[PDB]
């Protein structure tokens, strides 16, 4: 016996906020399948998937399955795994689906020590530019430190930080959290601390 | 990133000739979704093309067009092709590129426009659809200018250089038994402002590169 | 193969309701789904429902989908002016894939309103190319249904003329339309009263505008 797999969209989903996708596996299994499902979280997905053969003949061992995702929020995210398995075969495929969230700017402050300090979370994992303006800023800042935090709401948390002292400044200081997807940008104005 | 398509590789090719369509996407990636498709003839409906998994690579056409158009796409370039062979005049429509979600298209390229035909691409001849007393009907007068003989579409018309657009109608283009279009694109106008005021024809037509601006006279 | 979209042309007003029918033949087909989309003249067709029934974001809850034994159905309760367009049904099924129905356009209804006829006799410029192109303008009319025949000197004309209808208004709501008679140079030359007999609903006679050739300070030799 045997149970091929191929699928149809990348296993590695992409998908844009509050849109829709389409999980599509196409396989070809001897004898039959009699087990056919789509797990997230461990638990039988809660919505409804599509399920059928290729042609409805005998000599058919082609068979589609479909899972309709709908407006995917960053908390609907995760590893969608379809599972089909014959007699003689278990097989399995995992869809590793992320939600693409543009950085957000979750901390933006100064620190006891002096520093600015810019903790931004996104997906795929946001890079910090520092700026700043002598408006529009393009007087770009050296970060003194830059690292990856291990998160808890569904994607990857980078803070950066930079020397405040350097600043003379009557000013302001732009952190730029940016990824494929978009790119935010909050701002830190000593005369107002 | 906002989502787009943007179609391009359109224009005018002889019957057996070939041509290559590409829809070019952004905002999001087409290794996820599945790619269509779906062209329009000229005054009819909907007509679907081809399809394709850009990840797989596994294909699907229509009956019509099979040995003939050859889908294809390119995921590091995020975008899709349509290799047109063997052409015909009933393949002169205009291509759409689509986005596939749940069994239906949810995102559409502006498509681009696509003529199989022997007809060279002609200019148009501007003529004076002159006002006058048979135009003037209760203190309001009709004139015009009729844009003859060009191939292909689309030609565009406008008057004193987009002033004047009120009362202007511009009719669709209909195909003449020599194999060129021909339209006329008239305006309401007050026949008080006849002997006084100047009307033009502003007439484009990009696959010929001709532009003209005929001023239209009432007859004497 | 196929599907059967109906009504092809209706007629409504902002507060009315509109429904409109596709079918699919027939059985055999599996897992069938059906989509309805909207599109306006020079733009792309907008995606309104997917899956018989789910709405799609964006569009106004006043869209409305259904289906039964029967019939797929898309229903519009209270229009409004963005609301006028042409819609799509299409369909699709394991075998066949994709199938589109033939789009049926949604209009406006009014008062009767009759036609402003005008007539354009062919510029010396023409004559010269070889040819003559003479153009009948109705203007502003309701409905889109109306009549227009050619005269040459009272000898009624056939297949030697093409009609050409503008989309409706979206102000006043209605409708132009140009009937151009192509003749030779030659043949334009020999005869002398050329003339158009439009006929319509809001007419309660046929209206006749024409042009003499002959037609000054002088009697004419
Ligand atoms: C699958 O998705 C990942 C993440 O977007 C991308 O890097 C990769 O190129 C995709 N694979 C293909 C074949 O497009």
């Amino acid at each position: 016996g045997f149970i091929n797999i191929f699928p149809m969209i990348n296993t590695t989903v992409f998908v844009n906020d509050g849109e829709n996708v389409d999980l599509i596996v196409e396989y070809e299994a001897f004898p039959k399948p009699e087990h056919q499902q789509w797990i997230y979280m461990n638990r039988t997905f809660t919505d409804k998937w599509e399920d059928y053969p290729k042609s409805e003949n005998e000599s058919n061992i082609r068979y589609v399955s479909e899972l309709h995702l709908t407006r995917l929020k960053g908390t609907e995210g995760g590893t969608y795994t379809f599972l089909v398995s014959n007699s003689d075969v278990n097989a399995a495929i995992a869809f590793n689906v992320y939600v693409n969230t543009k950085p957000e700017i979750l901390t933006y402050d100064r620190l006891v020590n002096g520093m600015l300090q810019c903790v931004a979370a996104g997906f795929p994992e946001p890079t910090i530019d520092w700026y700043f303006c002598p408006q529009r800023c393009s007087a770009s800042v050296l970060p003194v430190d830059v690292q990856t935090l291990n998160s808890s709401f569904g994607k990857l948390v980078v803070q950066s930080s930079i020397d405040s002292s350097a600043f003379k400044h009557n000013g302001t200081v732009e952190c730029k959290a940016y990824n494929d997807v978009g790119k935010t940008s909050a701002y830190f104005n000593f005369a107002f601390k | 990133s906002e989502v787009q398509l943007v179609e391009s590789g359109g224009g005018l090719v002889q019957p057996g000739g070939s041509l290559r369509l590409s829809c070019a996407a952004s905002g999001f990636n087409i290794s996820v979704y599945m790619m269509h498709w779906v062209r329009q003839a000229p005054g009819k409906g909907l007509e679907w093309v081809a399809s394709i998994y850009p990840y797989s690579g596994y294909t699907y056409y229509a009956d019509s067009v099979k040995g003939r158009f050859t889908i294809s796409a390119d995921t590091s370039k995020n975008t899709a092709y349509l290799q047109m062979n063997s052409l015909r005049a009933e393949d002169t429509a205009v291509y759409y590129c689509a986005r596939y979600v749940y069994h239906a298209l949810d995102y559409w390229g502006q498509g681009t426009l696509v003529t199989v035909s022997s007809a060279s691409t002609k200019g148009p001849s501007v003529f004076p659809l002159a006002p006058s007393s048979k135009s003037t009907s209760g203190g309001t007068a009709a004139l015009g200018c009729l844009v003859k003989d060009y191939f292909p579409e689309p030609v565009t018309v406008s008057w004193n250089s987009g002033a004047l657009t009120s009362g202007v109608h511009t009719f669709p283009a209909v195909l003449q038994s020599s194999g060129l279009y021909s339209l006329s694109s008239v305006v309401t106008v007050p026949s008080s402002s006849l002997g006084t005021q100047t009307y033009i024809c502003n007439v484009n037509h990009k696959p010929s590169n001709t532009k003209v601006d005929k001023k239209v006279e009432p007859k004497s | 193969i196929q599907m059967t979209q109906s009504p092809s042309s209706l007629s409504a007003s902002v507060g009315d309701r509109v429904t409109i029918t596709c079918r699919a033949s027939q059985r055999g087909l599996r897992n069938v789904a059906v989509a309805w989309y909207q599109q306006k003249p020079g733009k792309a067709p907008k995606l309104l429902i997917y899956s018989a029934s789910s709405l799609y974001s964006g569009v106004p809850s006043r869209f409305s989908g259904s289906r039964s034994g029967t019939d797929f159905t898309l229903t519009i309760s209270s229009l409004q002016p963005e609301d006028f367009a042409t819609y799509y049904c299409q369909q699709w099924a394991v075998h066949s894939l994709i199938t589109f129905g033939q789009g049926t356009k949604v209009e406006i209804k009014r008062t009767v309103a009759a036609p402003s006829v005008f007539i354009f006799p062919p510029s010396d410029s023409q004559l010269k190319s070889g040819t003559a192109s003479v153009v009948c303008l109705l203007n502003n009319f309701y409905p889109r249904e109306a009549k227009v025949q050619w005269k040459v000197d009272n000898a009624l004309q056939s297949g030697n003329s093409q009609e050409s209808v503008t989309e409706q208004d979206s102000k006043d709501s209605t409708y132009s339309l140009s009937s151009t008679l192509t003749l030779s140079k030659a043949d334009y030359e020999k005869h002398k009263v050329y003339a158009c007999e439009v006929t319509h609903q809001g007419l309660s006679s046929p209206v006749t505008k024409s042009f003499n050739r002959g037609e000054y300070k002088d009697d004419d030799d």
